[PDB]
């Protein structure tokens, strides 16, 4: 129904929906995980091993992907996944057409391309920052090796490795939510259910095939 | 966490070259037993052995 969006004044203009939306992430993230780590014990207790096989899997995922030095980059991998994890589940269970805001809907931060080719510039720089520290500063993972007429593929390769990992993240997310917002308008919400949880089955899919890929850029600079 | 993860392998690994070192000194146990029984053993026989000769 409604794909627009209100915009917040600092000088330029700055999407009100995606910075709010967020923040309910962050103090998710950060206000469930840190009370957990205020007294820790030897055994896990009930409630850390949540936490932990969280942190087992996303060392699964930086070992498999990157290598033997996967270690620096799990806090990277670890936001990236559970950025992006939350962001999907909060849309599908945190009841928000409830709350009316003036002028559009809260579903998820990621509706917008705003967040999404942001995420794709963070895991862009990552493996340009990999690729720029391990490897020379003057010749790195572009340098046409192979043969020397590949050159416009791997050129247009820079470009498609954020945009097509953006727009798959961007799109799947923004279709979900429109499924809920299409089929509410026609139905009473006992029929969209079981395509919500077809929904919610992918929103935390995307997640995960976001981290598994962003690592996977990381172990191909290094080399 | 990441402290806690290595915390709780460290010490279950730890404690495993312990009970390997522990193993290999009662191996050396065994052989300073063997060393010190057949000591006592061999002296008493070279010593009867020698002293029989001499005063016969």
């Amino acid at each position: 129904v409604g794909q627009h969006f209100y915009w917040q004044i600092g000088g330029f203009q700055i999407h009100g929906q995606v910075l709010i939306t967020s923040w309910v992430v962050i103090a998710i993230l950060l206000g469930s995980a840190a009370i957990a780590v205020r007294s820790p014990q030897t055994i896990p207790t009930g409630g850390q091993n949540f936490f932990e096989y969280v942190l087992e899997f996303i060392r699964d995922v930086s070992k498999t992907q990157i290598g033997e030095e996967y270690r620096p980059w799990v806090p990277f991998i670890g936001t990236m996944f559970l950025f992006i994890f939350v962001s999907n589940w909060s849309g599908a269970l945190l009841p928000w057409k409830i709350i009316q805001l003036p002028h559009g809907e809260l579903a998820a931060p990621t509706n917008d391309i705003n967040t999404t080719v942001a995420l794709a510039l963070l895991t862009s720089v990552a493996y340009f920052y990999a690729g720029l520290t391990k490897k020379g500063l003057g010749y790195f993972g572009k340098y046409i090796q192979p043969t020397p007429i590949l050159l416009p593929i791997n050129i247009l390769e820079d470009f498609t490795k954020p945009l097509s990992l953006s727009f798959r993240l961007f799109g799947n997310i923004l279709a979900d939510e429109l499924v809920v917002v299409v089929l509410v308008s026609l139905v009473p919400l006992v029929v969209p259910i079981p395509v919500m949880f077809l929904g919610l089955f992918t929103s935390g899919i995307q997640a995960l095939i976001f981290a598994t890929l962003a690592a996977a850029y990381i172990g191909e600079s290094l080399e | 966490l990441g402290d806690f993860m290595d915390k709780r392998d460290a010490s279950i690994k730890e404690q495993l070259s312990g009970v390997k070192d522990t193993s290999s000194e009662v191996k050396q146990l065994e052989e300073q037993a063997n060393a010190v029984m057949r000591a006592a053993r061999a002296e008493i026989s070279a010593a009867l052995n020698k002293m029989k000769k001499e005063t016969q």
